[PDB]
């Protein structure tokens, strides 16, 4: 029984959230879960990984993410 | 304000540790338990217990070692899980 998910961390400096996500799951769900845990909508936040602002349809696989990678979240302009 | 609450070691042998926490929540998918030697980037081991569980046994420990024990509560959202504010304690075996 593999083991389909990787670990990701999303942080904004204060709020830090740990995710277990599939390589093939769109990051929309992670971005939505993080924003909405803030009581915000996905589109009020920007998510950064490797000099790139992540878009909702991208997967960890599209971005070559690795187990234990970190996503930076910040206020204003998504998505 | 850390979840689960009331994380503790309830029974301990030099190589073994029984921990419990408050599992009042009905929506928790599972608790993830990680443990390694305090400070040291010694390999952290992990296992999970379902969200209905409130105890777990950590065995295979070496005597006189300080461990950091962390418990994450994970929740489901579509096809992922996420966790915030894990609880940790230290315990010298």
């Amino acid at each position: 029984k593999p083991e389909t998910h990787i670990n990701l961390k999303v942080s904004d400096g204060s709020s830090e959230i740990f995710f277990k996500i599939k390589k093939t799951t769109p990051l929309r769900r992670l971005m939505e879960a993080f924003a909405k845990r803030q009581g915000k909508e996905m589109d009020s936040l920007r998510f950064l990984y490797d000099g790139i602002r992540i878009q909702a349809d991208q997967t960890p696989e599209d971005l070559d993410m690795e187990d234990n990678d970190i996503i930076e979240a910040h206020r204003e302009q998504i998505g | 304000s850390s979840v689960p609450t009331k994380l503790e070691v309830v029974a301990a042998t030099p190589t073994s540790l029984l921990i419990s926490w408050d599992a009042s929540s009905s929506s928790v998918s599972y608790y993830r338990i990680t443990y390694g030697e305090t400070g040291g980037n010694s390999p952290v081991q992990e296992f999970t217990v379902p969200g209905s569980s409130s105890t777990a046994t950590i065995s295979g420990l070496s005597p006189g070692v300080d461990y950091t024990i962390t418990v994450y509560a994970y929740y489901s959202y579509y096809d992922l899980y996420y966790s915030y504010s894990p609880s940790s304690i230290n315990y010298r075996t």
